[PDB]
């Protein structure tokens, strides 16, 4: 609020940059202002030593470069019993963000601001809010910065121990130290790095003024260990991929391509300690399946430390920044015997333009993280099934219908159903001519021998070999009984005379009877099952409690047959027709009960909500 | 209670036939066994209620069919039942007939 | 074959009518001489008494006038001890049969041809050949004459006693006395009748000649009675209706319209005696059932005399005569309490022209006649049924299928196949939009009890009141229970949840419940009854041998509805999507099996004769 | 034999259990009865095939439905029967029952 007037006091000199390079100069005079104001007190007092305050800035006209000297004199009477012993830190930030204001006019008036703020509780949460307006404003400068309702939600299901050492392997703003901070409020061994000044001048800057110890915080490259020890505690935001310049400065992490949400993550791999928690946001782009260098990563991450957690975040909560869908990790290290939790968050309307994410949609995440089986937008998900398939995709969803489709699909039904019976119709009305060369009696033709009764050994579902019974084929016994590949009849069966002709050996079971011709020069098998299927052999069957045929009646059956040349022609037409018969009242079947229960489930639509 | 018959008593009467059938109609041939076993079976089968059930619940015989197509395919329990025990007495009369018609000629051999 | 060249003898001198005259004149010349021949050796002898010979024809030239006393003279010598004492029957037929010839060269051949023919055994089968040969050439001289294998058979199924009366009201050529006296050759009182001079001529030579006296024969009309008596036995081959002169001539027969057939058969009925057996051949065309003033004829034949046999001879058994189909009645008086026989006679070809009826085809009717049941070509009919028709038809007829036109109706079936369920597609795809207005409770909008068990008091077929039971309707008692005509759900039985709607009071049976609404002002009754169908209520029940839905538990039961102006129409579109899905599964299984049994019998069509 | 369980053997299972329900569950209204002695039936009703024949075969019921909509409509005999048993105990139970609770009150009156 405050600070937002000195960014519009900061005008034209630099005039180019309003976005950044305001607030990386407001951000150079308040934390020269903050050692300024912290000497005070601190050995000046009033009159025992006195301090010239605020004069280095106008010194003799504008001379940023003696600024610097009068600072250093100050720390040095400073000295005598943070910032003041790492003051080669706070020195360094000097030499890296440089002062770009020439203007007497302007200088004079923010410069007059930065005195009248008082930091006693109140310089705190006005940088954060000219924090947040920056990024809402710039785009660009949501680099450093990460939703404060993200690290705040973050922080609390870690759920840090006292004894505990944080460490963030990019801590931008700081914005983690702070939550923690907070979170911890009714120390930690605070742990920091990043490779942007302006982040390091903002970041340093910011935990000053929430009053947390700075010995820490440094400037260097996460990526190059040079030699680092492991943390309690690795919570981060990672960046997003890049090599302009580090195309071949990164060799030694072979497999990657340049990818720093894939680099950080083995980052926080190695620097996560023996049973220390972690919490690593990474865009959803680097946990897919078909990211084949990367495979090797979650492999071992998903072997070793105990991922047991990822939220998946709406795109794109990451600002105007950027608009990708984030996830953030929860890896414990310790074992990974345990199945994967996942929440799915989701918010009224789409954010990162305007009304971006909020607090209150953490509030179910934070109160069901350790309960496992929530309704509605969350589930687990098992951890050996994944890792069995083809590729590890780390991109989980949710595992939680009459529609007018079906009458689309019924209508083709019937364009079946009218496309067979017009063609089974007019093949019926083909009445090919045939003469009768023969009218020979079943006595004299073949031979009518029943088989015997098998005591149920085998009745396998499959087998190479069949065997037939009253009815039906029932059975599929090892043994032959008619080797030859003819017709059988039932004999016992209420559904005694049913005509079943066999193209391959089998058992002869005592509920039925073999056919076998005497001469193959007379009747051509298949004709004379359809004939005998024609004269339908129930009749000649006699019995009360049970319907039994005898040998010597099947025996005085007359049959009129034709020749040979014409009974295969007959037998292909008498064959076919039955084929079409079986089939096209089979799909009237199928397609009489699927009108029921379309015309029924459409009822239902109208007459139910749910 | 109601009735006292049971298959046992269904079957003697069945089997007994048999002896009569066997010995007065000669059959020599084996494939005749199969009218002859029927008419015993199919005239020892009861039709009363009380018959059937009584059988049902004595020992000998199962709602079980040894094959599946000899089942009457219909909603009256009263014929898949006397269905049911006539499929026993045919195979329950199957092991005993053979052995009964080998010994019943003792007029070529000694 | 003598005869044949005395006709071809006669020639010039009449010279136009070749067919009958020449056969008028031989008969006339032929009985001339039999009467002489006859006389000849009754008391002439030789010498004792002489008689001129063959001398009146040329007399004096020709003089046929002078024959006729000449033949007086003969005569009186002769009378000094039939024929001679009725002498004025033969007297009288010179009358009416006047002579034709004027040739003297003609006159003097036939003459001398008649001399040569040795009346011993041999001008009998030559004239009736005459006779035969004269109807085939002359076609209208069938009007005398009647078919002989028909008098054969007719006279053989008589079987006249030795103690009978023959009588013939129209005795024609008196072929029925040479039939009934060569059917009992191993005396009969015959009696005839006839109008026309030239068959009186003709009838009395052909008994003449095969030696049957002609006592009896006369001529006369026979539908005028004057005054006569019954006889033993009448047949006849009675002639066809007209009225030329006889149009006011036969008043006291009133009723008729002048029919022969007709009149003649009350001439036979009133002709036969007690006991008398007859047999009248009669056309097909007065037996019909439209012949009203005959209904009555043959309601007192059919109440008084015994017609027990009826014979059925094609078109046209009486020559080229004409081509009518005939039939022969057998009433023998007596009792009319017996079924009537009989028998259709079918020859190899079409008859009449040439190749006429022969007496090997009713070989089989002379064999069967009194054996009733007689396969093929008869049967037997009741008399009390045909009489308590409307109309008495004597036409009686033989008591005694898969066709192409099956698939003609079986493509109707196909055309109404389609045109419902593409009426019925269409009508499912509306859409009625639709919002509910409450979202009620079954527990506070209706009233649920059961009803009581009843003891199967009553269980009529039919009735004006209806029982409702665990499923569908059973039982017609006459007491309601629920005067309201409202919704009944099942609840004890396997099918429970079935949801009836009742438009009339009936009695609720134990096995279900009465839903009765508490204000109608909410839910429209059959709106309710397709949306608690909708619900599958069989869900709700338990139960592990039956399926029970408890009276609480439907309370329960949550339903949501919009208004009655949106129930009565969603209510019309419901329960007329439901008919059709009733109707169409309806006819698609009467058309699946439909098709079967066509299928099937089409290919028995082709592989079985018979 | 095998089974010596009969109707009345069932139907006193079933009776005994509705003086148990009705006692312990107040239900003075009528309409909890079909509820009450549904319970009683339904758990009294045997499951196998040999009390079922056995019950079957006793005195006391017969194959015939009072009420035809209660067939389960299939073709398995066993449902049919334990159908059929079980409607034969909810119809005795009936006359029974009303009377079992009318003289069970003796609370109200004396
Ligand atoms: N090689 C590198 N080493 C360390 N940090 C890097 C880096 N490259 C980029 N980064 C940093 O990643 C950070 C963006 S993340 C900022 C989030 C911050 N931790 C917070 O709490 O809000 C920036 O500081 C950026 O400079
Ligand atoms: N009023 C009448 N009275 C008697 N006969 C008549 C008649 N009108 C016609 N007819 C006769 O009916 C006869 C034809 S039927 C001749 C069949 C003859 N009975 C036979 O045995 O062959 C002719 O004699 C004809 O003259």
């Amino acid at each position: 609020n405050k600070l937002m007037n000195i960014i519009e006091l900061i005008r034209k000199d630099t005039g180019i940059n309003n976005a950044i390079d305001a607030v990386e100069q407001l951000a150079l005079l308040l934390l020269v202002r903050y050692t300024h104001e912290v000497a005070s007190n601190e050995i000046s007092k009033e009159n025992h030593i006195d301090s010239f305050k605020n004069l280095f800035f106008d010194l003799n006209v504008i001379d940023f470069y003696t600024l610097r000297d009068k600072l250093n004199h100050i720390v040095v009477n400073c000295r005598f019993s943070f910032s003041r012993n790492n003051w080669e830190k706070i020195e360094n930030i000097l030499d890296q963000i440089p002062f770009r204001i020439r203007s007497t006019k302007i200088l004079d008036l923010v410069i007059h601001r930065l005195e009248e703020l008082d930091l006693s509780e109140g310089i705190e949460i006005d940088f954060d809010h000219l924090l947040l307006n920056m990024v809402k404003d710039s785009g660009s400068s949501g680099a450093y910065y990460s939703p404060r309702p993200l690290i705040k939600a973050m922080v609390r299901v870690l759920n840090p121990k006292p004894l505990a050492t944080v460490y963030d392997p990019a801590m931008g703003t700081g914005g983690v130290f702070v939550e923690a901070k907070k979170h911890a409020k009714g120390g930690l061994s605070f742990i920091g790095n990043d490779l942007s000044p302006f982040a390091h001048l903002i970041g340093a800057l910011n935990l000053l003024l929430n009053d947390i110890d700075i010995s820490g915080v440094s400037i260097s490259d996460s990526l190059l260990d040079r030699d680092c020890q492991q943390y309690d505690f690795v919570i981060s935001g990672v960046p997003f991929g890049k090599v302009n310049e580090l195309t071949k400065y990164e060799y030694y992490y072979h497999g990657y391509s340049g990818s720093l949400e894939a680099m950080f993550l083995k980052h926080t791999m190695d620097k996560l300690a023996k049973g220390g928690r972690a919490a690593i946001v990474i865009p959803d782009g680097i946990l897919f399946g078909n990211a084949s260098h990367l495979d090797e990563l979650k492999r071992q991450l998903l072997t070793q430390f105990n991922l047991h957690a990822v939220l998946s975040l709406p795109k794109g909560t990451l600002a105007p920044y950027s608009g990708v869908k984030v996830s953030v990790l929860f890896f414990d290290n310790t074992v990974s015997e345990k199945d994967i939790w996942f929440y799915e968050l989701r918010t009224n309307k789409p954010l990162s333009k305007v009304n971006s994410i909020t607090d209150s949609d953490f509030e179910d995440f934070t109160s069901l993280y350790e309960r496992r089986e929530v309704s509605e937008n969350s589930c687990l998900i098992s951890k050996e099934s994944l890792l069995q398939d083809k590729t590890l995709n780390l991109s989980f969803s949710l595992p939680k219908f009459d529609k007018q489709e079906m009458i689309a699909s019924l209508k083709s039904e019937q364009l079946s159903l009218v496309t067979s019976i017009e063609n089974h119709f007019d093949y019926m009305s083909l009445n090919l001519e045939c003469k009768y060369i023969h009218q020979v009696k079943l006595k004299d033709i073949c031979k009518l021998r029943s088989g015997d009764k098998l005591n149920k050994s085998e009745v396998m579902d499959s087998g190479e070999f069949p065997v037939y019974g009253g009815n039906g084929v029932i059975g599929f016994n090892v043994e032959p009984n008619r080797h030859g590949d003819s017709i059988v009849i039932g004999k016992v069966g209420a559904h005694c005379g049913n005509i079943h002709f066999s193209t391959q050996p089998y058992w002869l079971t005592s509920n039925a009877m073999s056919l076998e011709l005497l001469d193959t020069t007379k009747v051509y098998l298949p004709y004379l099952a359809h004939v005998l299927k024609s004269l339908e052999l129930n009749n000649l069957a006699t019995g009360t409690a049970q319907k039994f045929i005898s040998i010597n009646k099947l025996y005085e059956v007359e049959v009129s047959l034709p020749s040979l040349e014409k009974q295969r022609e007959m037998s292909e037409w008498f064959t076919s027709i039955e084929e079409s018969k079986s089939k096209i009242q089979s799909l009237l079947a199928d397609f009489s009960r699927n009108l029921g229960t379309i015309s029924t489930e459409s009822i239902t639509e109208k007459a139910l909500k749910g | 209670a109601m009735s006292n018959m049971t298959y046992n008593n269904v079957f003697d009467h069945a089997y007994e036939m048999l002896k009569e059938n066997i010995r007065y109609d000669d059959i020599r041939d084996t494939d005749d066994l199969h009218d002859a076993i029927h008419m015993a079976a199919d005239n020892a089968v009861p039709h009363y209620y009380a018959d059937i059930f009584s059988v049902m619940a004595s020992e000998g015989i199962d709602l079980e069919f040894e094959d599946s197509g000899l089942m009457p395919d219909t909603k009256d329990v009263i014929r898949i039942l006397q269905a049911r025990i006539y499929e026993q007495l045919t195979i329950d009369l199957w092991e005993d007939a053979e052995d009964l018609l080998n010994e019943y000629l003792e007029e070529v051999e000694e």
